[PDB]
């Protein structure tokens, strides 16, 4: 978190633009200096941990970033004044870590500072009290999992936790359920067992072929090979066909974006606006790891087809449904 | 055979400068386009986007004789540059850099925009199927 | 005062918006006895709300073979929803999967973009960190090479896990963090890569500086995570199975270092645990979180 | 002769071109092309059962690369161009695609070292500082405050209160340009203080909001 | 059971017919390319769905480190006496403890059921 993630969080963040003249701020390399506590007079000084516990004092190492400020004022002259090592705040430090003060001191030394060599470390003395952070288990991400809901009309449903790699916290959960032999058959038009996909930032569920077309790949053949790779199986054609004819003429990519845009937010303002947000939402919110770049959504298409294909595998019984307790499906 | 014993040796040159930035055109082979049928062509950047980024619009054999849309590939020199190798009268080879990759897809004849009303008509047909019951 | 606030109050999130913030974390370390201190430090917390009517997660799943200590479970509203790690597990710290991708470039990987959609069906699809990164026609070779690589500490760290499943032909190489990993010994045919000379180098560690790093970098130990554990065949002891008779099997790939390292830091203070009833041993780990000293 | 007019000559000539994929490090070597741009010599050997195309770097460019032939089927590739004179031309159709690979030699040993040299700029790192850098200085007048002072002095706030009839004639010229005029625009026009300007504006006409705010000023009908 | 894609407009074709010759046809609704239906047969639903796994088993299962290696049944096709024997590992699990075995001899893959 100190050695690498912190530099990555400051280094990679939106540039500060504020403008007539405009002002630009760029962050550089974070420096973190050993824990130091400055007394009433203020001589900054070292804080061997024993003192911190006794004087009810938090253990924190000063964090200093470097920011360079360049201003363009329509004079076309650039003055990137550099401020270096500017206080941003203080980060808590685990004891016995590469960045603590007890790191690698031979036993005679720890004993001189009134610390115990046998003691494990790995705790934060916050407010003069040691705090241990319990590792908290999480559901695994990046994997198409198929879990079957007993009560709902969805015979099977597949989900992908969406994570983008040391970049952004929001994670999405595209679901690609099938409406086959579930709950009450009701109507749902003549078509039945239709693959349907909830998506991030939408209103009503979207038929799958449409999403694929909207990403593009309008040709119904293209959509089919992107999902079912081999056309030899007889059972496969029957399974992928009811949904294949959800409807059509949604073939213009823009038309499709509009249908999903109308299938989104609230009573649509205008097609042009509806197309704009829906167009950008699919590029970033959906499948961020597969296609972080807005361009070349080709990678996104292969993964979207994969989730549909894995749901089909569960239906035909080729691959057994997944488990929610396996410790590999947990991070 | 001549080609079965075709041993040769030439000289390659990538001129640092070119008076014709070379790119890549990309039609489909499943289409098997007869280039001989192309008496003429027009080639302009696509107007939907209302320059170097603009998709191409190719009009062959008149405005509606033949028309294709070319869409730029994501990358072309992201890891490896692409070169055009051409044979010269001196036998030596000349290499030309590929600036860009454009994908030319055969355009649907009908074109136009179906609009919300066409989508609503599909929804109305779905509603009629929903209406049927006992 | 964001990190201090969260690291003292234990609320994870902004102080103002307490709408989406969980708690029950960053609790004070228990210092009553040294054994309790170690157990408190090495603990996971499955995060399900406690009272979902069903008890699916609490039941020990079979995939906790050395991932978690089976005996150590708290008694109360937190039953089987607070587990402690076994002595030898080692959670992955996290790496960048870019180097491994460049290796497969010189090892016959076809980037998906170049590949025709048609050929995908016959061969196997490498997936990395969950993003499809291509297709390779002859799978075993990539694998056999890939393991050799992790084993000699070049491109891929020991932490990367190369899982390959024959039926679906997806070799997923996961190099992210938070994956429970168990060091396990590696055996070729029916022979131990670990050999006598190595133990001799380890015995005089003080002068020859032959560290555990050296044992791994010699390729006689590998960290087999749960995903890798799905494809492998392990032997409880070398004498028990790496010997020939009407073998239950002859393909054992990996054999375990000592089976009594599947128990944590507070069920290793108990002698003869198997002889005693299992609930009695759980009750005693709870009593140990009580004994002074 | 038109900008959107595409030359079809190459195509209609059935002109053929070759397409070759080249690694960047080689391509970086090629940006340093020897002489005019000559980068070396190609070597094509064809036999009854095999065909070998290879490239060797120029002695100068240096200070065996086997080719892998690739299929061009599935996509009819051609080469269009944009001249320095912006004229457009189709040179040919691609009759061959190929990839330059090592001679079954470079694995991840020489590669990793070229890659180690290739890394050049590692993604930055959090360095360890010694002691603590100075944070608070002793400035007397803040620099930003000193800059406004010279401007505040230069034009002493606003002005005085005189020559209202002379100001009225200037306001009337502005009123001709727009019947309703923003008060803030009038404030920019007159150096005199806003309160004095408002009194003259009230005399000429009642302020009208106009439903757009800004209390636009218009000439009285009387 | 199959599909027809419009040769040109590229769209799934549909079973249509003309009273004029009372003839089965397959037509896309996207445009008008249409062809008489050659199969003369349309939607099929099978409830029994009794499917032999011999078809499904991939031949690569032979190398699984874990699967067993009996020497009891030699390959009929090639005679290597070693094989890997696995159960269905699929649904339709009302009556299935059959033991599909597979030729392990490298490069054979005879999928002999029993
Ligand atoms: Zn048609
Ligand atoms: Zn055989």
């Amino acid at each position: 978190f100190i050695q690498m993630s912190v530099q990555r969080i400051v280094e990679d963040a939106p540039p500060i633009d504020l403008q007539p003249p405009r002002y630009l701020l760029k962050f550089e390399q974070i420096y973190l200096s050993k824990p130091t506590h400055w007394e009433r007079d203020g001589a900054p000084s070292p804080m061997m941990p024993n003192e911190a516990r006794l004087r009810n004092l938090t253990y924190s190492a000063p964090l200093y970033v470097d920011i360079t400020k360049t201003v363009i004022k329509e004079g076309e002259e650039q003055l990137q004044t550099q401020h270096q090592k500017t206080f941003i705040g203080k980060i808590p430090i685990m004891l016995r870590s590469t960045y603590c003060l007890l790191n690698g001191l031979t036993d005679r030394d720890l004993c001189e500072l009134n610390e115990c060599p046998l003691d494990p470390g790995g705790y934060f003395i916050i407010n003069g009290s040691e705090k241990v952070l319990i590792a908290q288990e999480k559901m695994a991400t990046n994997t198409v999992y198929v879990f079957a809901k007993k009560d709902s009309k969805y015979a099977y449903t597949g989900e992908c936790r969406s994570c983008l790699e040391n970049s952004s916290r929001p994670t999405s959960t595209i679901w690609v359920s099938m409406l086959a032999r579930g709950g009450q058959g009701a109507k749902k038009s003549a078509i039945g067992q239709r693959i349907v996909a909830t998506l991030p930032y939408i209103k009503q569920e979207v038929p799958i072929i449409i999403v694929f077309r909207a990403l593009g790949f309008v040709s119904d053949r293209d959509i089919l090979e992107h999902i079912i790779y081999d056309f030899e199986d007889p059972e496969m054609m029957e399974m992928v066909k009811p949904s294949l004819d959800e409807a059509f003429v949604i073939q213009e990519q823009n038309v499709a974006l509009n249908f999903i845009g109308s299938r989104g937010a609230k009573p649509g303002v205008t097609k042009e606006k509806r197309i704009k947000y829906a167009k950008e939402v699919l590029q970033k919110e959906m499948l961020p790891h597969v296609g972080v770049s807005d361009f070349c959504e080709t990678k996104k298409a292969y993964f979207l087809g994969y989730m549909v294909h894995r749901l089909l595998l569960a239906a035909l019984g080729r691959r057994e449904l997944d488990d929610r307790d396996h410790y590999g499906n947990k991070r | 055979g001549p080609s079965s014993q075709n041993v040769t040796e030439y000289v390659v040159r990538v001129p640092k400068n070119t008076t014709k930035k070379y790119n890549i055109m990309a039609f489909n082979a499943a289409d098997k386009v007869n280039f001989a049928t192309w008496n003429q062509a027009r080639l302009e950047r696509d107007l939907s986007n209302k320059p170097e980024d603009q998709p191409w619009l190719l009009r062959v054999n008149g405005k509606s004789g033949r028309k294709f849309k070319g869409i730029k590939k994501g990358g072309v020199t992201e890891n490896t540059s692409y070169y055009i190798f051409t044979q010269c009268p001196d036998g030596a080879f000349e290499a030309f850099p590929v600036h860009n990759w454009y994908n030319f897809t055969p355009l649907a004849r009908h074109r136009t925009l179906t609009a919300e009303e066409a989508e609503e008509e599909w929804e109305r047909r779905n509603k009629v199927l929903n209406h049927f019951s006992i | 005062d964001g990190l201090k606030y969260s690291l003292a109050t234990g609320n994870w999130g902004d102080q103002k918006k307490a709408h989406q913030a969980r708690a029950g974390v960053s609790q004070v370390l228990n210092r009553l006895t040294f054994a309790s201190t170690l157990s408190h430090l090495r603990r996971l917390n499955s995060p399900i709300g406690r009272d979902g009517k069903l008890a699916k997660p609490r039941q020990l799943h079979n995939t906790l073979w050395g991932m978690v200590c089976p005996a150590e479970t708290p008694e109360g509203h937190a039953v089987g929803l607070v587990k402690n790690l076994a002595l030898m597990a080692y959670i992955s710290v996290g790496s960048q999967p870019s180097p491994i991708l460049e290796f497969l470039e010189e090892w016959s990987m076809e980037n998906l973009e170049e590949i025709s959609p048609a050929a995908i069906a016959d061969a196997t699809k490498i997936f990395v960190n969950g993003c499809w990164v291509g297709i390779h026609k002859d799978p075993e070779q990539l694998m056999n090479t890939l393991r050799k690589l992790r084993r000699q500490m070049d491109i891929i760290v020991s932490e990367v896990s190369m899982i390959r499943d024959i039926r679906e032909r997806e070799i997923r190489i996961y190099t992210d963090a938070g994956r429970i990993c168990r060091p396990l010994l590696i055996v070729e045919k029916q022979k131990l890569l670990l050999k006598k000379r190595h133990i001799d180098q380890l015995k005089e560690r003080e002068y020859n500086n032959y560290s555990w790093q050296d044992l791994v970098a010699s390729g006689v130990v590998e960290y087999i995570d749960t995903l890798e554990e799905e494809t492998v065949m392990l032997a409880m002891t070398p004498d028990d199975l790496q010997e020939k008779e009407v073998a239950y099997c002859s393909t054992y790939t990996h054999c375990e270092i000592h089976p009594s390292m599947i128990l944590g830091v507070c069920a290793s203070i108990i002698p003869f645990p198997d002889h005693n009833q299992s609930p009695r041993n759980t009750y005693q780990s709870a009593m140990g979180k009580q004994a002074m000293g | 002769a038109e900008r959107g007019e595409l030359d079809l000559t190459g195509a209609k000539q059935n002109t053929g071109v070759w397409l070759v994929k080249v690694p960047k490090y080689l391509s970086q070597q090629w940006a340093k092309a020897s002489g005019r741009g000559e980068v070396g010599k190609l070597r094509i050997a064809k036999t009854q059962g095999r065909t070998e195309v290879s490239f060797t770097l120029n002695e100068d460019l240096a200070n065996e690369h086997p080719f892998v032939l690739q299929s061009v089927g599935g996509q009819t590739l051609t080469v269009f161009t944009e001249s320095s004179s912006d004229k457009l031309s189709l040179e040919g159709i691609v009759v061959q695609r190929a990839e330059c690979r090592p001679a079954a030699s470079e694995n991840y040993m020489r590669l990793k070292r070229l890659q180690i040299e290739e890394s050049s700029k590692p993604v930055r790192l959090s360095q360890q500082l010694d002691k603590v850098v100075t944070t608070n200085y002793k400035p007397v007048a803040n620099h930003q405050y000193n800059i406004e002072y010279e401007r505040k002095k230069k034009e002493d706030g606003k002005r005085a209160r005189a020559d209202k009839q002379h100001v009225l004639d200037m306001l009337f010229s502005a009123f001709e340009k727009h019947q309703y005029y923003n008060l803030k625009d009038l404030v920019d026009i007159t150096k005199q203080p806003v309160v004095y300007l408002k009194e003259i504006l009230k005399e000429i006409g009642v302020q009208n909001v106009k439903g757009i705010h800004k209390n636009t000023w218009e000439l009285k009908p009387e | 059971v199959g599909i027809r894609f419009c040769q040109e407009c590229n769209n799934m074709l549909y079973p249509k017919e003309d009273k004029e010759n009372r003839i089965l046809l397959y037509a896309c609704r996207n445009c008008d390319y249409q062809q008489e239906a050659d199969n003369s047969c349309i939607y099929v639903n099978k409830i029994t769905h009794e499917v032999d796994e011999l078809t499904q088993i991939i031949a690569d299962v032979s190398q699984d480190p874990t699967l067993p290696r009996t020497e009891d049944h030699p390959c009929q096709k090639c005679g290597h006496k070693e094989a890997v024997f696995f159960q269905s590992h699929s649904a339709r699990a009302e009556d299935a403890m059959r033991l599909y075995y597979v030729c392990t001899a490298p490069h054979c893959g005879h999928r002999w059921t029993e």
